[PDB]
Formats: structure tokens, C-alpha cells, sequence
DNA sequence: CGCTGGTTTTTTTTTTCATGTGCCGGTCTCACACGTGCCTGGAGACTAGTAAGCGCTTCTAGTGGCGGTTAAAACGCGGTAGACAGCG
DNA sequence: TCTACCGCGTTTTAACCGCCACTAGAAGCGCTTACTAGTCTCCAGGCACGTGTGAGACCGGCACATGAAAAAAAAAACCAGCGGTAC
């Protein structure tokens, strides 16, 4: 149903409490609370992490790859 | 409560920090008893075996001591 | 308000026990364990006090050392923490279950 | 294009082969000059019966197999597929092998 | 001397595929060859000092069979 | 704009390929099976010597139950460290 | 990330103990006699030595399991283009 994975990541993340980042796993259970969500969801998040990850929009504060935590343009 | 309850959990708690544990999920304490149990089971049955064998109604030390041997688990300091 | 930290007190108690022999089961509930045990197999059974000394010295031991090898098989699970398919394994090791 | 089994597909072939079979799996001269290798730190200019030595190899190989059972399980439990000389070594101390 | 390395890899990989193993280290071949030595060596051990104890200078099947027997790993079929 | 529809990508599926394993019908070889004659070990019957069963005695131990202490268990509390699960 | 294990403090439990009295039953003595050994004989059933026959072990081949890589379909993640809105 809903759309932009990215949208809905930084939907979650502003949601989401000022922190030194925010870990996927806290993001990944948000989502599929808040929006008409499917199983290949917590596959997609993972790819749409990745794709916010490469266009310097959003950069990871702690850990490496997408297990870890992620901060947005300051 | 079935006497094997009587084997507290700070009794196998005791036990294991002899056996060098230092952390103990709580469903150990259960499974330890049935193990215990199995155990004693084993050991008496043929203790018993020598006693019935011996025309007695007395388990004498020895019964255990020839037992424990039988079961391979030699115990030095009650005989034989 | 002065609180040790989880696991501190745990290997007090290690050192302490490993320190001494003294029998770790309260007498009297393995006794009645034993006599109790003992009916499944004859009734009315008359036990030496030395005989089911024989037994709880045995046991004991028994159970010490399938710790032990318990223990081991945890830490090799990269575990600090004993679980009962750390037992199982050991067991199953020992050529005691299956 | 050539054709590929992936990693361990044969591996699993070779355990269904070998468990069906019986025959002793380590080649029968070299063990026997390992015996009598061996023997010789014993006693010097001895003898081997074939079925002594026969004897020996079945029940070397039913040693192994039996510890690399056990050492199998060892692994498994450290949620691991590969079989290590530490998950021998614990086999071989449960089992009151070594202290 | 060092027939040891007779017992080849592929051998090795072949007696765990029958005990079920699917994946082997590398360091597994060297540490295998140790064991089946320390193995070898306690069996022939008590197989020879009872070939030495009937005065004989050839080591016999029963020889190695009550060696086995002593060492807990009974063997039917070679004259138990 | 919010929609919405169709299409781009990610999943699952079907498929095709290939390969290897299992099976039958026909074939050779050798270990099974049996059969001989001979030997030894079994059974036999007898005699005597002994071990053990049975009853009697003794004596011991082991059991049951006494007061009440004081230690240990046991409960629940609250807070971390570790189980654990995923990623790369 | 999540909780289930530890380490703490109060409420409940019961084991331990140092003692006694009473008995079942362990243990030990003397009798009997029933059993087992240990002898001389007789004998056949089981051993070795040696025969020949059928089973299984082998072969090839073709049919069946399988796993792998490839083609096809489905499920779901998105761009536009649009109608509709107020400019
Ligand atoms: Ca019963
Ligand atoms: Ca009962
Ligand atoms: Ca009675
Ligand atoms: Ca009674
Ligand atoms: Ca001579
Ligand atoms: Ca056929
Ligand atoms: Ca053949
Ligand atoms: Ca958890
Ligand atoms: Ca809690
Ligand atoms: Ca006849
Ligand atoms: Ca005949
Ligand atoms: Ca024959
Ligand atoms: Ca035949
Ligand atoms: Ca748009």
C-alpha cells in the first residue's frame, strides 16, 4: 500500500528520538507498526537503507553496512 | 511434591559452582533432577539386585559400593 | 546501599565449594529420595546409614563432574551461561543417553 | 558453461555413499607399515599375523568414525557446519580420553 | 619411519563423511594423524606385551583382541 | 495536489539440463554347505565329602520420635549483562 | 534489543541434632543330607579335510532420483499524466 520505503524510513526515523543514530531494527518495527506493510518489507527497508546510505542523505553515526545506526542531513 | 523437589535449586546451584559454573538458566534445575533421578535409578535397582540376591532386606553399603562398580562409577571409602 | 555486580558473588561461591568436600544436597530429602526410589523396586527396605552415605557421596561426585563437562560445553558455544542441550551433548558424549 | 556442485552437495553425496558401505576406508599398506612402525618402540624383529593387523585397522576406523560423530555434535552445538581440532579436543575430554 | 602422513588426507575426509561430518578444517588432518597415533600406540602396546608374555615373537589377531577388550573397545569378529 | 494507473524491480515458480544412482538379465567365481571318517569330549554311574539350607540364638543396628534452634530455603524486587539475532 | 539471571532483603520452612527405646533382621552356630565332584567306560557328535553348486558380485544400460542453472511468472516498489483544483 504505502509508499517511498524511503519516505517511510525517514517518516520512522523523525518519529524516532534524537539519538546518536538510529538502529535498522528500531526503524524495520516501526514501519511495518505504522503503515499497510508486507513480509519482503524488512528485505526492502534493508535495500532502501542502502540506496539513502549512497546519496549522502542519510549517513551511519556508529557500526558499518545496514546493521547499525543512521543520522540525516544536518 | 515428590521428594526429588526435596533437591532444592540452591542445592544444584551448589553443585554446579563445584563443577566450575558460574551462570545457570533457570530449566537446568529440572532438567538436573530427572538426570539425578535416572541416576539413583539405575544405582538402586542393582543395589536392590544384590540385596534380594543376598536373602536380605537390608541395602548394605557394600550393595552400593559392588553397584556403583557394576555401573562402572568405582567408589573408594565404603568397603569392598 | 552497597550491591555487587552480577557474576562477582558466583565465583565467591565457585572458589568457596571448590575449596571444600563437604556434601552440597541436604541429608535428610536425598535420604527420603533414596528410600522412596528404593520402593519401586522391593517394598519395606532396610538401608544401611553408611549405604545411603555411599550413595549421596556418589551421586554428588556424579553430578559435579557432569557440571564440569557441562560447563565445557557451554563456553564452546562461545555461552557463559549452562543449558540443558549443554548437558544433552555431554551426556549424549559420555555415551550416557543415545 | 561447465557444470558446478555447489560447496557441499558432494559433500553430502559422500556421507550417504560411505555410511551405506562397509569397506575399510584408509588404504590397507600404509596403515600396516604405520603398525609395525609403531610396534617396533615395543619390540624390535616382530611378527603380524594379516588378521592381527586387520583386526587393528577395523577397529582404528570405527574409533575415528565414532569420534568424528562426537566431534560432529561438538560442532554443531558451537552453531558451526565445520568440524575444528577444538570441537575433537572437548569430544575426547568428555569422553575422559585426555584431562 | 613417518608413515603417519600414509594416512592421507582423502582418508581422513572419508572416515568423517562416515561419521557424518560435512565441513573439515584444514588443521583437522594433523590433528587426526596425533590421535590415531596416541590410539595405535596403546592398542599395539598391550597387544605386543601380550605376545611378549607367551613367549612368541609374532603378534596374533587374539593378541590385539584382548588389547581391545582391556582398552573398553570390544572387537567381534576376529576371535572374541 | 493526491490519485491511479500501469511498469520496473524483487520474489517465487517452473523448466530445462544434466547427472548420477538405482535396478534387471545375463555371467563368472568362490565361499557356503555338506559330507567323511576319526577323536575327544561328553555323559554316565558310582562313591564320598562337602557345602549349604534350615532353624536357633544373639546382638546389633537401624528406625522412629523429642524439643526447639537456627539455619537455610524460599519469595519477590529491580537492574545489568548476556542470550541472541542479524549484518557484513 | 529484551529479559532472564543474579544478588539483595523479608517471610516461611524444616533440617539438624544429641538423645532414647524397641525391634526386625543380620549374622553366626550346629545339624543333615542332598549335591557336586572326581573316578573308569563307552560312544557319538562334532572337528578337520575336501568335495561341487548356487549365490552374490559384477557388468552394462536404461530407466528413475537429484541438484543446478535458466526461463517464466508472480508480487510489490515506483513514474509518470492526469484530472482536478484554485492562480
Ligand atoms: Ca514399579
Ligand atoms: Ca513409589
Ligand atoms: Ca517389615
Ligand atoms: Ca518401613
Ligand atoms: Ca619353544
Ligand atoms: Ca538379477
Ligand atoms: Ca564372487
Ligand atoms: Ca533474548
Ligand atoms: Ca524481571
Ligand atoms: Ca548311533
Ligand atoms: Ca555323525
Ligand atoms: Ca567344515
Ligand atoms: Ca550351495
Ligand atoms: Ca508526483
Amino acid at each position: 500500500d504505502h509508499p517511498k520505503y524511503s519516505d517511510m524510513i525517514v517518516a520512522a526515523i523523525q518519529a524516532e528520538k534524537n539519538r546518536a543514530g538510529s538502529s535498522r531494527q528500531s526503524i524495520q518495527k516501526y514501519i511495518k507498526s505504522h503503515y499497510k506493510v508486507g513480509e519482503n518489507a524488512d528485505s526492502q527497508i534493508k535495500l532502501s537503507i542502502k540506496r539513502l546510505v549512497t546519496t549522502g542523505v542519510l549517513k551511519q553515526t556508529k557500526g558499518v553496512g545496514a546493521s547499525g545506526s543512521f543520522r540525516l542531513a544536518k | 511434591r515428590d521428594n526429588i523437589q526435596g533437591i532444592t535449586k540452591p542445592a544444584i546451584r551448589r553443585l554446579a559452582r563445584r563443577g566450575g559454573v558460574k551462570r545457570i538458566s533457570g530449566l537446568i534445575y529440572e532438567e538436573t533432577r530427572g538426570v539425578l533421578k535416572v541416576f539413583l535409578e539405575n544405582v538402586i535397582r542393582d543395589a536392590v539386585t544384590y540385596t534380594e540376591h543376598a536373602k536380605r532386606k537390608t541395602v548394605t553399603a557394600m550393595d552400593v559400593v559392588y553397584a556403583l562398580k557394576r555401573q562402572g562409577r568405582t567408589l573408594y571409602g565404603f568397603g569392598g | 546501599p552497597h550491591r555487587y555486580r552480577p557474576g562477582t558473588v558466583a565465583l565467591r561461591e565457585i572458589r568457596r565449594y571448590q575449596k571444600s568436600t563437604e556434601l552440597l544436597i541436604r541429608k535428610l530429602p536425598f535420604q527420603r529420595l533414596v528410600r522412596e526410589i528404593a520402593q519401586d523396586f522391593k517394598t519395606d527396605l532396610r538401608f544401611q546409614s553408611s549405604a545411603v552415605m555411599a550413595l549421596q557421596e556418589a551421586c554428588e561426585a556424579y553430578l559435579v563432574g557432569l557440571f564440569e563437562d557441562t560447563n565445557l560445553c557451554a563456553i564452546h558455544a562461545k555461552r557463559v551461561t549452562i543449558m540443558p542441550k549443554d548437558i544433552q551433548l555431554a551426556r549424549r558424549i559420555r555415551g550416557e543417553r543415545a
